[PDB]
């Protein structure tokens, strides 16, 4: 009752979580400088790290 | 000094940040592919084949 | 969805670009029997006790 059972679905969620956090660093990074109607939610998010 | 300082930093990263030292024109050639493959990656949904960014690059491809 | 609020104004958006489905990585899928294929290799993710 003080040992607990994860599994694939839960542990994967944690890994994809950690994937987002490193794209969060990059999202805010670009939003620091961005111009108006030029850039879009694409030029920011990098898929290879996720 | 901002230009003289930022010169020496980036002009140094070109020389002694690599184990196999490469010329600066290679480093800017490279970034072209990485910036392109950030677009091409998501812009497609799969990712570019070695002959897809060959077209989007002026290079001998 | 990307929103940009007006400079020094009560939160109203100058423009918002709804970038249709930005791609972020392929997440592996689980087969009918609970295995994964990762490099032509069937793998099972064991549940964990923490």
């Amino acid at each position: 009752g003080n040992r607990r059972i994860r599994s694939v679905g839960e542990m994967a969620e944690n890994q994809f979580r950690v994937g987002l956090v490193r794209v969060e660093r990059a999202v805010k990074e670009r939003l620091s400088l961005g111009d108006l109607d030029t850039l879009m939610p694409q030029d920011m998010i990098n898929a290879k790290p996720i | 000094a901002t230009w003289w300082i930022r010169q020496a930093i980036t002009r140094s990263i070109a020389d002694q940040a690599r184990t196999i030292r490469i010329p600066v024109h290679m480093i800017e050639t490279i970034n072209k592919l990485n910036r392109i493959s950030r677009q091409m990656l998501q812009e497609m949904g799969r990712e570019p084949t070695p002959e897809e960014l060959a077209e989007r690059m002026l290079m001998p491809e | 969805r990307l929103v940009i609020y007006e400079r020094e104004a009560p939160e109203g958006t100058v423009k918002d670009i709804k970038e249709q489905e930005v791609y972020m990585g392929e997440i592996p899928l689980m087969t009918d029997n609970g295995t994964f294929v990762i490099n032509g290799t069937e793998r099972v993710i064991v549940s964990q006790l923490h």
